[PDB]
């Protein structure tokens, strides 16, 4: 088991909001329980658009097989850290570009993501809040780049809407090692992530108590 | 990459001749197979030929089909006599480089299959 | 590099058929100091043999356990030393030169389980096909350099001790190229209920039958011909056998290659006209090799090189089909269970034959030799009918790969069938 | 929690046919469905759905009007309607819903 704390933030049309969380990964049983909360008083965003970032900004606890341990790049440069650029297009809805900064600092994983939204409408599913709460299971698909000394990734997300829409939003991400070691950057592999959400009713400030469930193939 | 056509949803007992096809290469060395795959259930064989010549069909589906290999076209037609409404799966075509048992190196898109 | 590695590795293999060889050259050399019969003569291959089977499994779950460069360089030093010391022997002992058979064969049963390993790990590529294939064209290429090697130190230094001290200084230094040029290479329920689905095929275990058979008259032929021939020239008014023995180790090499080769592309030529080919030129290979086994008995006492010649056609029928039935069973056999349907063939095959198949020869001879009077004449008697065993053998290896033939479409379409699931 | 497809069979140009979609663990009035469209080789589509509290439901601009699905909270079903038949339809049927951890139906297929 190991313990993280991630704090971002995130500017959107001029409106900035910050949000702090903590919770443990078990990496040996493949298993993720994290509790977000944003200290401003409101997130302009619906969560979910946010939720999927902060998921995926962290693939290190994600169990790998026993044939693709040695494949695994996260962990590799895990004990120097690295730093991702994702870009998350939005289909009508604008595109977010996050930078992100992962490193095990003392004895316990560290995550500082910076996100800037663009391109956003009045009347659209992430302004008008109309997505719900429910979330759906993934892949991404990751791939080496010697040109870039680095990872790639990229996938489809579909995030549900009230009225039953369904927005398809293109991520891609590209990874930097900090550190110098070696790299043992994968050829090709393709991830399975399962998240589910809920609530905690003891307090009236919303939760967001995540699960996560990542597998690799 | 191996190209598949020639399936379509038709009568009980229809005959469809599914052809098979490489865009690499002439696929006679290689060795050709059709598979099955149920949609509630897994996938099962519907048949194979060898580089030595021999047609190879499940004991289910055996005396159903029939697979023939064409060096002068280079195809593999696979030709089916009373189709019955157990081979609703879908069906793709693989291909191996070695005559030895194992799984097919190569595959193909298929295409949809239906009876009744 | 990793060509430098599989060079080794092949000279390695090289003299370990050669040590596994050379008492064959001296065979007469060690019964005529030691004081034993032929029975004596069939307990060291009996013993060496047995040892080899069954330490070749415990060897494999070492290869798992722990690395396989380790093992092998110690295998290869053990044995090494076990053989120089075996040299030196009191002429009173011959238990001891027994163990040392023995131990040897242990150390040969390491070697030969744990170097196709590495040399599989070390390419991945086309290249790892040649090099297997350099291997087994060396493994002919080690028992030739064996007898050759026998044969001649036992004629320039004039003691047969000498036959063991030569190749072991050899040995050494190989294995200590071992580690300097090879780079470090990088489930009992289920073992039994693959053992237990493989004897219900029937294709499977009549080509283990038929090569346990063959591995029967390979040990007893290539263990008896020198001594064969050497009493030949004596009943004969003029004889001699060194030179003997480097005519038969050449020819034996020789017809490994050739009939290797002309295996392969019979077997070829013929898959292309028919099916069940390879079972097919499998049994009419070994029905000619038993004909001209058979042959060999009625030549020799005529003249010698009707003996020899024997021996070329003979050999290369012999040698002509192993890669044929290890084609047949890899066929047979699903992806799953080849390497346990492997290891239970060598082990069958050993233990079958090849394996108390010299003991077996020496009790026929000597309770023949026994049963009538003592001279030159009555034991080269002795040994022929001692041999005029092995074509019965060879016949009913033939006869098993017949019947393979007969359960092999059918054994293939449901191997497919249980690969397709 | 299970979701079980039927009605599924290949349509001449311009047939109607009738796919239903039923659920057994969970309330299905309580949650919202969806139905997906996939070809053979072809990365999965969003093709309808219909919202929790059934006011609307979403369709794409290709084929909107014409699945003009329902939902029977009494009968625990959806039921879906071809109306005009067009080779995109060609591509297979998925039914989804997500209550807790997402499940993904077994769905049939259906081609022109
Ligand atoms: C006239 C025949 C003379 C026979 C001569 C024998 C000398 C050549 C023997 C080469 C070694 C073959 O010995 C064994 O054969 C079996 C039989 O498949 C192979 O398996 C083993 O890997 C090999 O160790």
């Amino acid at each position: 088991v190991v313990p993280i704390l991630v704090e971002l933030d995130g500017d959107v049309n001029g409106h900035k909001f910050s949000v702090r969380g903590e919770g443990e990964g078990d990496a040996t049983n493949g298993k993720l329980t994290l509790k977000f909360i944003c200290t401003t008083g409101k997130l302009p965003v619906p969560w979910p658009t946010l939720v999927t970032t902060l998921t995926y900004g962290v693939q290190c606890f994600s169990r790998y097989p026993d044939h693709m341990k040695r494949h695994d790049f996260f962990k590799s440069a895990m004990p120097e850290g690295y730093v991702q650029e994702r870009t998350i297009s939005f289909k009508d809805d604008g595109t977010y570009k996050t930078r992100a900064e992962v490193k095990f600092e003392g004895d316990t994983l560290v995550n500082r993501i910076e996100l800037k939204g663009i391109d956003f409408k009045e009347d659209g599913n992430i302004l008008g809040h109309k997505l719900e709460y429910n979330f759906n299971s993934h892949n991404v698909y990751i791939t080496a780049d010697k040109q870039k000394n680095g990872i790639k990734a990229n996938f489809k997300i579909r995030h549900n809407v009230e009225d039953g829409s369904v927005q398809l939003a293109d991520h891609y991400q590209q990874n930097t090692p900090i550190g110098d070691g070696p790299v043992l950057l994968p050829d090709n592999h393709y991830l399975s992530t399962q998240s589910v959400l809920s609530k905690d009713p003891n307090e009236k400030r919303d939760h967001m108590v995540l699960l996560e469930f990542v597998t690799a193939a | 990459q191996l190209v598949e056509n020639g399936g379509g949803c038709v009568k009980a007992g229809g005959s469809l001749r599914l052809s098979c096809a490489a865009s690499q290469g002439t696929l006679s060395n290689l060795v050709t197979g059709w598979f099955r795959r149920a949609p509630g259930k897994e996938r099962e064989f519907v048949a194979n030929i060898g580089r030595d010549g021999l047609t190879v069909y499940s004991n289910s589906v055996k005396g159903r089909f029939t697979i023939s290999r064409d060096r002068a076209k280079n195809t593999v037609y696979l030709q089916m006599d009373s189709l019955k409404p157990e081979d609703t799966a879908v069906y793709y075509c693989a291909g191996r480089l070695s005559r030895f048992p194992g799984e097919y190196d190569y595959w193909s898109k298929g295409t949809p299959v239906m009876v009744s | 590099g990793r060509g430098a590695a599989a060079a080794i590795l092949s000279l390695g293999n090289v003299l370990n058929y050669l040590d596994r060889y050379t008492v064959a050259g001296v065979l007469l050399d060690i019964q005529q100091h030691f004081g034993v019969k032929d029975r004596g003569a069939g307990l060291l291959q009996s013993v060496f043999i047995c040892s080899f089977m069954v330490a070749a499994p415990i060897f494999g779950y070492l290869g798992d356990r722990f690395n396989r460069k380790v093992i092998l360089s110690c295998g290869i030093f053990f044995w090494s030393a076990v053989t120089f010391s075996s040299s030196f022997i009191p002429q009173q002992y011959f238990w001891l030169l027994v163990l040392s058979r023995g131990l040897v064969g242990i150390g040969e049963a390491s070697y030969s389980t744990i170097a196709p390993t590495i040399i599989g790990d070390l390419f991945t590529k086309n290249t790892r096909t040649l090099m297997l294939s350099v291997f087994y064209f060396a493994i002919p290429l080690g028992s030739g350099l064996g007898y050759i090697t026998g044969s001649s130190v036992k004629q320039a230094a004039g003691d047969w001790h000498w036959a063991l001290r030569v190749s072991p200084v050899l040995g050494m230094i190989t294995g200590t190229l071992i580690l300097i040029l090879v780079p470090a290479t990088k489930a009992r329920t289920s073992w039994l209920r693959d053992m237990k689905a493989l004897i219900r095929n029937r294709s499977y275990v009549f080509s283990s039958l038929a090569t346990s058979a063959v591995s029967f008259a390979t040990g007893a032929l290539g263990m008896w011909i020198p001594l064969y021939l050497h009493r030949a020239q004596v009943v004969q008014k003029t004889a001699e056998g060194a030179k003997d023995s480097l005519i038969f180790g050449a020819i034996t090499c020789f017809t490994g290659f050739l009939g290797v080769v002309t295996g392969a592309g019979a077997t070829r030529w013929c898959r292309l006209k028919t099916q069940r080919a390879d079972p097919l030129v499998c049994a009419v290979g070994m029905l000619g090799s038993a004909i001209f086994i058979c042959l060999i008995f009625v030549a020799a006492k005529s003249s010698i090189v009707g003996a020899y010649i024997c021996i070329f056609v003979g050999e290369t029928l012999l040698f002509s089909n192993w890669a044929i039935t290890a084609d047949i069973l890899m066929y047979v056999v699903i992806p799953t269970r080849r390497a346990t349907a492997v290891a239970l063939q060598s082990f069958t095959s050993h233990l079958l034959g090849d394996a108390g198949s010299p003991y077996l020869i020496g009790f026929i001879s000597d309770l023949i030799r026994q049963s009538t009077k003592d001279s030159p004449l009555w034991e080269f008697l002795s040994l022929g009918y001692a041999l005029m065993l092995c074509p019965f053998v060879v016949v009913l290896g033939g006869m098993f790969f017949l019947a393979t033939a007969l359960f092999f479409v059918s054994d293939r379409a449901r191997a497919e069938q249980q690969v397709n699931q | 929690v299970q979701l079980v497809e039927n009605g599924g069979a290949c349509v001449k140009p311009g047939g109607s046919l009738r796919l239903s979609c039923a659920a057994s663990g969970f309330p299905v009035n309580r949650y919202s469905m969806r139905w997906y469209r996939q070809a053979p080789g072809k990365e999965r589509e969003w093709v309808a759905g219909m919202s929790s509290a059934g006011d609307r439901s979403s369709y794409e601009d290709s084929v909107k009007g014409r699945f003009t699905i329902s939902r029977d909270d009494a009968r625990n079903t959806v039921y879906l309607q071809m109306n005009s038949l067009k080779p995109e339809d060609t591509a297979v049927y998925y039914c989804n819903v997500n209550v807790g951890f997402e499940y993904w139906g077994q769905g049939t297929q259906v081609m022109v």
